[PDB]
């Protein structure tokens, strides 16, 4: 076992710059307002987005201003090859839901469906590192399959920092090597970051390189998602007439 | 109960004087204010305030059965509980977001960052090793906690002993503070949090925040550091748009503030020790 | 750790896995025989209505806390608990459960909602609590009849009473159906089933099963049977409630 | 150096922590005024003339003199030890950690006790000018030095001076008179010569040893002078008076200490040494062999008698503590004494503490208890101590090795002279004076004379008592063992 | 004296209406109040205000001995506090047990009452908490210590008044015999008599 050969190569078989292929789907639950299917490599997640709708026992909690995300984070049990229970009520799920809720508050610019959920879930089916970018790439898919408003595409991903360089789009070997990981998710149009989520020791010098490395990873899966995007619409369009 | 609404008089006036650069109680921007480190008679208890936030933290021992996958190393039990004294609305389980985010940063923080040794507190490898827990309560609530627990989770970490035991083949032998001098724990390095609240979408940034100007940003930067220039963990709440120089310079700070932090808290420990071996149950520290 | 109740141990098994025997086997019987059952209605004072049913081994409380505010949808409600006591069977439980508690309280809403008329009793919740005291064989059943009568007793409204029965099935060469069974008949079996009915209008109002195996011609027989075993044990039930009707115009 | 005294205090199992809060609780509080209370069973000594002579700067000081004159041509003797059993009474804690501490190390640089440095040099010490407790022996003799009458009393003293040997030899014989202190040292340091050259007669032998203790500029050899041979004779006289005392009284349990004599087979390399060299030893007993040692001088090897001295010491058993019952050997090979049990220095050793309780009690001056008499018990303390006291001397000796490889480190000298001990087939051993140090060295053909000891090569001979010139290189590969090797030279 | 130094100390906390910091010893209490506020329709009653008491050690979690314990003082403050005045209103009582060297509940409750004096709460009379410990000999000792509690055979928590020094509350470990009630009351008695003058010190000092 190693992370990075003296050559530059990976285990997987590829550089510290690139990633793996994303393979993606918008429509997959009809009887929903909105879904999206992602698999970022082993990696399965899978969004739906039940629209702005009516708040029911309202107990005082319908914002009048603005709208009411809700977003709710699973990870099945047979997602990691170790069987876990209590996928929901966890302290890490939870967690989960309140950074996907203040990202998609963020982006989904709420000032016009005011007194309205926007009820968001995820779950993952398939974890192989890179757990929380699959899924808010997913719920962004969903959330424009819905035709929800949204300043931009919200893309994420994760960064790494090994032999002194750094890696994109780390899996779960090199996630559990316990090596410094940087996952975020920013907006590409602006540059400007809606997430920003790290776990390991590191020097503050070599912040920098791992951070433009996301960055720039995020940007190219924000190009291999317009690109799904803009066939989907095409698709649908032409259909119409 | 609820907690008193926020008038509009108050956010305008905090947002102009931040415009203007002016705190209310008179810092600056880039000021934490004054915390004393205040030990109790029990080696690992102690009350940290910062200027009204208080916050408890007590550390207690175990021996107990490991867990397969790691059997030689130990164990670590964080907790953090919000007092309904630190203010109304933390009435039991009704603020569980707020628990949930610092018990997770919290975790994170000291346990993946290895400031301690996990494997010099295994005594029996597959059949007891120790559990070491820490309670953090809060008392007062005024502003910043993360900072607060942390400096009180490392100031304990850092003042507590075990009970030393002996072992010879499976025969283990524990002993009483009275017939041997307890051991203390084995640290890396004490890292400590540091908070940034942003205010207009990014414009402004402040350190250690006090209630209200918690109430009036929308984002907070989190950062751990050590006195080595490590990060250790760094988080973004409040759904906000940031950049990289803010984290960078926000980082720069960081690093000052937490090398002060620590050379307080060596101090601190110092005179602790002074004290006990004079004739004294107590031990005081001030910024 | 449960912070709500006291500090025992971790973990505790009981002596009889321990144990080193061949349980005795009942034997021989009379397949269509039925338990000596003493029936109670008007046992507890402070509950609107209660019930307490023996038969065998067998006893079960059950009591009915009456309506409590909380057309199609201003329809009533009736939620029940079923719980059977930890010193019940040769095993502990902890109080709590969550596995086969419910199951069978989903069974008694199931079996008493047809019976009981819900329409007049509007913006309201019936919470029925059934109590197992002790398991001696069919225990379903016995709290569909406990139920029943308590509610008959509070004086909810219905349109007829339940009427349960627990069958097993002798896993012996020639398979014979086994009614009103013991916990020994019934952990030594191939297949259990548990019919419940209305007598007067003749219609099953929930029932439940499972096997180690069977067959269509087997169950069928197996529901008859126990839609003869509810015909024949329905008057005591009758009795028991016009006791405690006379006992109530007595007292006043 | 702060890890490798720790590793070898975890090796050799030499409890290192420090003093636990149960039991410094047991200690008196420290306003300490003598309680004329507990000076009931005892005596007031205060019109006394005392000097305690104690090397150059130690804390620990115990032992405490006098000689005074009397009437009738006699003169009352006197030794004072601390009397540390009144502090120290048994089913405590703190015997408990005195005993697992059975004796207080004293390393190069540090020592670490058996007792708290308060019980160990503020209240048991023999301070200057304070009254302290004490238990004293007294003798009356004559000016040769035959003891006539004797007691055993506790006591309370009054130090009025802690010297040094030098300071003690100064005061002694620089002519200066004074009724205080300078006439009883004097008239003692005569007796101290007279026992010393009697019991000399008596067949007790002395011996030396290549013994250097460092400051470390440039290390030292100890030095001899009377003051120390008269301090050892007295309190080898005190300790066998008790043991005479504490054994007629006691004959079941007690702790005494043996030197069982060695088997001749040992001897058998000097005498073939001695012989190579033409000097006759005769070594059937422990006599015959010091008588003779002192005639194998010769004027070829002024530095002779030294080499046989340790070549003996190499021979020589270990000295042990055990009890009285269960064991009748009662035989001391070195002092030629039958009986002999540590009494002087209980700061420094437990039995010495055992040894006050049995002797108070025969006194009366103190009540039993059952692990006074168990003879088990006593003789599985005797065991520990015994292990406790070897353990010790292992770890003073890597102690006193690791300096020496730090002055290496330090200062890379080579080149210097030898004598040579012993000749084997593979190494050579050799003998180094001015650094105290006795080293080997390989030669991995030869020819190995055994019926004499001695090596021959193509070239030269090696015999003992020759000369070679060495060069010292320190190897540390293994930082684990950094270890010395010599190199040869002529 | 009978029983050991133990100081107090008011408005620590700036958040809560009324606190209290009670040490004796080495055990020492913190306590926070929360006035007259809201309650939900479900915990109010008319004519009285809801007084709910919550307290917490520094160690694990709460369980059952906790909830007795704050059952004791909540039971104790009704029976002091005047409620007829604020009805339709939640008081509510936090106790923190900072440190742990036995005389706890002679601690909790002298804490709690200093906190609902300082949140100027409608009291009919203070209260005061003492315990005493009858070891085996029946020697009696007022304000025990941890090592006291183990070594002895019965330990007794008291709860008396400041008007006619009655008992408001009894919380007993062991097993005991009348006499010994008795005349461990009487001393507890004394005992009071000497905390309220120490209330009446603190509460003079703290009005200059
Ligand atoms: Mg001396």
């Amino acid at each position: 076992l190693e992370l990075l050969s003296d050559q530059g190569y990976r285990v997987d078989g590829r550089r510290a710059g690139e990633l793996r292929k994303i393979q993606a789907r918008m429509g997959v639950f009809a009887q929903a307002d909105g879904s999206a299917y992602i698999e970022q490599g082993n990696t399965k997640a899978l969004a739906v987005v039940y629209g702005p709708h009516e708040i029911r026992g309202s107990r005082a909690r319908a914002l009048p201003d603005r709208a009411l995300v809700n977003c709710q984070y699973s990870s099945a049990t047979f997602s990691t090859g170790e069987r876990k229970r209590r996928p929901h009520g966890d302290r890490k799920s939870c967690e989960m839901g309140l950074q996907l809720r203040q990202t998609f508050e963020a982006a989904i610019l709420t000032q016009l469906h005011p007194r309205s959920q926007i009820d968001i879930y995820v779950q993952v089916l398939q974890a192989d590192g890179g757990t929380y970018a699959a899924c808010v790439n997913a719920a962004t898919l969903a959330v424009l399959d819905a035709g929800i408003p949204m300043r931009d595409f919200v893309c994420a991903c994760s960064a790494g920092f090994v032999d002194g360089t750094a890696l994109a789009d780390l899996s779960h070997v090199e996630e559990a090597a316990g090596g410094p990981q940087l996952a975020l998710a920013l907006l590409p149009a602006s540059g400007q970051i809606a997430l920003l989520e790290m776990d390991a020791r590191l020097h503050e010098d070599h912040l920098e390189r791992v951070l433009e490395a996301a960055a720039q990873a995020a940007r190219d899966v924000h190009t291999l998602l317009d690109r799904v995007v803009r066939q989907h619409v095409r698709e649908a369009s032409i259909l119409l007439g | 109960m609820k907690e008193t609404p926020l008038s509009n008089c108050e956010r305008r006036f905090l947002l102009r004087a931040i415009e203007e650069k002016k705190r209310l109680d008179g810092r600056q921007t880039y000021d934490y204010r004054n915390i004393r480190i205040s030990f109790g008679t029990d080696y690992g208890c102690c009350i940290v305030e910062l200027g009204k936030t208080r916050v408890l933290g007590q550390v207690s021992c175990e021996l107990v059965s490991p867990k397969l996958n790691r059997a030689t190393e130990g164990i670590l039990f964080f907790n953090l509980e919000l007092s309904q004294m630190a203010a109304p609305a933390f009435e039991p389980g009704r603020q569980s977001d707020l628990l949930v985010k610092l018990n997770r940063l919290m975790e994170r923080c000291l346990r993946n960052s290895k400031c301690i040794d996990t494997e010099s507190l295994c005594v029996v490898a597959g059949e007891k090793v120790w559990q070491i827990r820490v309670d953090l309560h809060l008392l007062n609530h005024d502003g910043n906690i993360i900072d607060a627990a942390s400096i009180a989770a490392i100031v304990a970490l850092c003042h507590f002993r075990r009970p030393d035991v002996s072992v010879q083949g499976d025969e283990v032998t524990l002993y009483t503070p009275e017939e041997r001098d307890p051991v203390p724990l084995s640290i890396h390095h004490m890292p400590i949090c540091v908070s940034f609240a942003f205010f207009q979408q990014g414009t402004y940034l402040l350190v250690d925040p006090n209630e209200r100007e918690e109430r009036v940003m929308d984002g907070l930067l989190v950062i751990a550091m050590n006195k080595h220039r490590e990060i250790c963990t760094i988080q973004s709440s409040g759904g906000i748009m940031l950049l990289k120089d803010q984290v960078l310079r926000c980082s720069k700070i960081a690093g000052v503030k937490v090398a002060e932090i620590t050379e307080l808290i060596l101090k601190a420990l110092e005179n602790d020790q002074k004290v006990r071996k004079e004739g004294g149950k107590f031990g005081f520290a001030e910024s | 750790g449960d912070h709500r109740r006291i500090r025992g141990p971790e973990e505790s098994q009981p002596p009889q896995l321990y144990a080193a025997d061949e349980e005795e086997a009942p034997g021989t019987r009379d397949p269509t025989r039925l338990r000596p059952v003493y029936a109670r209605a008007g046992l507890l004072s402070q509950a609107k209505g209660s019930a307490y049913l023996e038969a065998g081994g067998t006893k079960v409380l059950c009591a009915v806390s009456g309506p409590r505010q909380a057309p199609a949808a201003l329809r009533g409600r009736l939620l029940c608990d079923f719980r059977r006591a930890p010193f019940a069977g040769r095993r502990r439980r902890a109080p709590p459960g969550g596995c086969e508690e419910r199951e069978l309280a989903l069974a008694l809403q199931e079996a008493l909602e047809p019976a009981v008329r819900l329409g007049r009793y509007p913006r309201a919740q019936l919470e029925v609590s059934a109590l197992l005291l002790e398991d001696g064989g069919s225990a379903l059943a016995a709290a569909l009849t406990a139920a029943a009568l308590a509610l008959a007793d509070a004086g909810v409204e219905m349109y007829d009473l339940v009427v349960g029965c627990g069958l097993s099935l002798a896993p012996g060469p020639a398979p014979t159906w086994l009614l009103d069974p013991t916990r020994l008949e019934e952990e030594r079996a191939a297949a259990g089933l548990t019919v419940a009915l209305m007598p007067v209008l003749n219609q099953v109002a929930g029932l439940l099963g499972s096997g180690e195996g069977g067959l269509t011609e087997s169950w069928a027989e197996a529901v008859r049977l126990g839609l003869e075993g509810c015909q024949r044990l329905y008057p005591v039930l009758q009795q028991s409630l016009v006791r405690a009707a006379r006992r109530r115009g007595a007292a006043a | 150096k702060e890890t490798e005294t720790e590793v070898l205090l975890l090796e050799h199992d030499v409890p290192h922590q420090p003093f636990s809060q149960a039991v410094l609780s047991f200690l008196p509080k420290m306003p300490w005024s003598i309680t004329e209370k507990d000076m009931k069973n005892r005596e007031d000594l205060r019109h006394l003339c005392i000097c305690s002579v104690d090397p150059p700067g130690c804390t620990d000081i115990n032992d405490a003199l006098h000689c005074r004159e009397l009437e009738n041509g006699n003169l009352e003797v006197g030794v004072h030890i601390a009397d540390v059993s009144h502090f120290i009474r048994p089913g405590n804690a703190l015997d408990q950690e005195s005993a697992r501490r059975g004796t207080t190390v004293y390393l190069c640089e540090k020592r670490i006790d058996m007792v708290p440095e308060l019980l160990s040099s503020n209240l048991c010490s023999l301070k200057c000018d304070v009254d302290r407790l004490a238990f004293s022996c007294i003798w009356e003799m004559n000016h040769n030095a035959e003891i006539l009458k004797t007691k055993f009393t506790k006591s309370v003293i009054n130090s009025k001076a802690s010297l040094t040997y030098a300071e003690a030899q100064l005061r002694i014989d620089s002519a200066n008179m004074n009724d205080d202190i300078t006439t009883s040292l004097r008239g003692l340091n005569k007796l101290a010569k007279i026992l010393k050259k009697r019991r000399i007669e008596k067949g007790a032998l002395t011996l030396s040893s290549p013994e250097v203790r460092f400051h470390p500029i440039d290390l030292q050899t100890k030095e001899l002078r009377e003051t120390n041979s008269m301090v050892e004779e007295f309190m080898l006289l005190a300790n066998i008076s008790v043991a005479k005392k504490i054994h007629e009284e006691f004959s079941e349990h007690a702790l005494l200490r043996k030197h069982p004599a060695p088997p001749p087979s040992n001897y058998e390399i000097l005498v073939k040494a001695a012989r190579s060299r033409n000097l006759e030893i005769k070594t059937d007993t422990a006599k015959s062999l010091a008588e003779s040692l002192d005639q194998a001088e010769s004027p070829t090897f002024p530095y002779l008698n030294t080499l046989l001295r340790i070549l003996a010491t190499r021979c020589m058993m270990q000295a042990v503590y055990f009890c009285s019952g269960m064991d009748n050997d009662f035989h001391h090979y070195g002092l030629a004494s039958p009986i002999y049990t540590h009494f002087t220095s209980p700061i420094r050793r437990y039995a010495d503490v055992i040894v006050h309780r049995l002797l108070a009690v025969a006194i009366g001056a103190d009540c039993t208890y059952p692990e006074l008499t168990d003879k088990h018990k006593l003789a599985d303390i005797c065991k520990n101590l015994n292990f406790r006291h070897k353990m010790a001397q292992y770890a003073q000796r890597a102690s006193v090795a690791f300096h020496t490889q730090l002055f290496f480190k330090s200062n890379g000298i080579v080149s210097e002279e030898a004598y040579i001990l012993f000749v084997r087939k593979n190494a050579i051993v050799v003998l180094i004076p001015k650094y105290g140090l006795e080293g080997t060295v390989f030669f991995e053909q030869l020819i190995y004379d055994d019926e004499i000891p001695s090596l021959k090569i193509e070239d030269t001979v090696f015999h003992v008592f020759d000369k070679v010139k060495v060069k010292i290189m320190l190897d540390s590969s293994n930082l684990q063992h950094q270890k010395i090797r010599m190199s040869l030279v002529e | 004296c009978s029983l050991r130094h133990f100081a107090c100390e008011q408005n620590l906390l700036s958040r809560p209406d009324g606190s209290a910091s009670f040490l004796q010893g080495d055990t020492s209490v913190l306590a926070g109040v929360y006035g007259p506020a809201e309650v939900k329709v479900s915990k109010e009653i008319f004519n009285k205000a809801t007084l709910e008491v919550i307290l917490r050690p520094k160690i694990g979690l709460p369980g059952v001995a906790e909830k007795s314990r704050e059952r004791l003082i909540r039971n104790t403050c009704e029976a002091v506090v005047l409620g007829t005045l604020h009805p339709r209103t939640s008081i509510t009582v936090v106790l923190q047990v900072v440190s742990d060297a036995g005389s706890l509940l002679a601690c909790c409750l002298n804490a709690a009452c200093m906190a609902l004096v300082d949140a100027g709460v409608p009291m009919r009379a203070l209260f005061c908490g003492v315990a005493c410990a009858l070891d085996s000999d029946g020697t009696l000792v007022l304000d025990p210590t941890s090592k006291q509690e183990k070594e002895a055979r019965a330990v007794l928590t008291f709860a008396l008044d400041s008007v006619e020094r009655k008992l408001l509350m009894s919380s007993t470990k062991g097993l005991y015999s009348d006499t010994e009630l008795q005349q461990c009351l009487a001393a507890a008695q004394a005992a009071s008599q000497h905390v309220f003058r120490f209330y009446r010190e603190s509460l003079q000092r703290r009005y200059s």
